[PDB]
């Protein structure tokens, strides 16, 4: 047991108004059984999620994304539930990172 | 340069049904290329990339009876995971399977597998020259025994070296246009002052294929470390890659800092300062 | 191309 590492970050560069992609990148995780969401103002969003796949050392990783249109004022997360974790991990969108 | 197809098997007694759940994917370097999952009512081995879709019936039927064949056998390592360990019925468990070839830039194999691991640690493995095993404890040890008098590792030496290395030619050929390109990262530089207390530069790197890079700062020469951060490499979605590297650097002297970019698809180096 | 292998275990 193992559990998650979790990035969350846009395709291209973040330019307000402009067609891009959301990601929420998840890995370093045992057992595979993992809820993940990608979160709009915190509602859930529509996005899909890649086929199950590990590294060398065995640990667990998939990738969840979904169109996006930036800012104003929208906020913007990932939500992730995993064994390991008592109390779900809430990582937020920000441009730079 | 070198080049790899690696197929990654994961097998998940459920165990609130009657069978557990196989989901296999395919690459070729770090594309991924096809996809079976035992979920599916049909269930075939899928194509996940267009340049494999040129396949015919032969070649998904092959593979989806390969992938029929090893979810049973998965299956069966399942159940006797259990009694090797004195294993409750209640919990939910894991076997992953890592297999396929790593080939050199003239097409010699330089390294083979076949490895597994029940509940995210080893349990047994090729070794190097595809001829022994490697146990990780008694449990697996008997496992082993029973491979050992199969002769089970002369099987994966005859397809690594054979099936293994000639497909993953076939593969580079049909792909070509996505398997060999050489596509540089699209880089810029971010300053982020914090007070009068100095500045996090920020050096990115988007777009990129294939997946290895090298993100550094230095100054004067050196490689910094002290607030230096780098994340982990990441998939863009669209088959490419981004990373970057964030370095504290005092106030006015951002200039004496310079990212070093080194990737596959750059005629040379590239060095940026923030301006 | 998958492998097609094969013993019980």
């Amino acid at each position: 047991a193992r559990p998650p590492k979790v990035q969350v970050y846009s395709r291209h560069p973040a330019e307000n108004g402009k067609p891009n992609y959301l990601n929420c990148y998840v890995s370093g995780f045992h057992p595979p059984q993992i809820e993940i969401d990608l979160l709009k103002n915190g509602e859930k969003m529509n996005a899909e999620q890649s086929d199950l796949s590990f590294s060398k050392d065995w640990s667990f990783y998939l990738l969840v994304h979904t169109e996006f249109t930036p800012n104003a004022v929208d906020q913007y997360s990932c939500r992730v539930k995993h064994v390991t974790l008592d109390k779900p991990k809430i990582v937020k969108w920000d441009r730079d990172h | 340069g070198p080049h790899s197809l690696r197929y990654f098997d994961t097998a998940v007694s459920r165990p609130d049904r009657g069978e557990p759940r196989f989901i296999e994917v395919g690459y070729v370097d770090d594309t991924q290329f096809v996809r079976f999952d035992s979920d599916a009512p049909n269930p075939r081995m899928e194509p996940r990339a267009p340049w494999i879709q040129q396949e015919g019936q032969e070649y998904w039927d092959r593979n989806t009876r390969n992938a029929m064949g090893n979810a049973q056998i998965y299956r069966g390592n399942l159940r006797t995971a259990l009694g090797y360990y004195n294993q409750s019925e209640a919990g939910s468990h894991t076997l992953q399977i890592m297999y396929g070839c790593d080939v050199g830039p003239d097409g010699l194999l330089l390294r083979g597998y076949s490895q597994d691991a029940y509940d995210g640690a080893d349990y047994i493995a090729l070794n190097e020259d595809l001829r022994s095993w490697t146990a990780a404890d008694t449990a697996a040890q008997i496992t082993k025994r029973k491979w050992e008098a199969a002769n089970v590792a002369e099987q994966w030496r005859s397809y690594l070296q054979g099936t293994c290395v000639e497909w993953l030619q076939k593969y580079l050929q049909m792909g070509k246009d996505t398997l060999q390109r050489a596509e540089p990262p699209k880089t810029h530089v971010t300053r982020h002052p914090s007070s009068d207390l100095g500045v996090t530069l920020r050096c990115w790197a988007l777009g990129f294929y294939p997946k290895e890079i090298s993100l550094t700062w230095q100054r004067e020469g050196q490689d910094q470390s002290q607030d230096m951060e780098l994340v982990e490499t990441r998939p863009s979605g669209d088959g490419t890659f981004q990373k970057w590297a964030a370095l504290v650097v005092p106030p006015g002297e951002e200039q004496s800092y310079t990212c070093h970019v080194q990737h596959e698809g750059l005629q040379e180096p590239l060095t940026l300062r923030w301006d | 191309m998958t492998a097609h292998i094969v013993v019980p275990y």
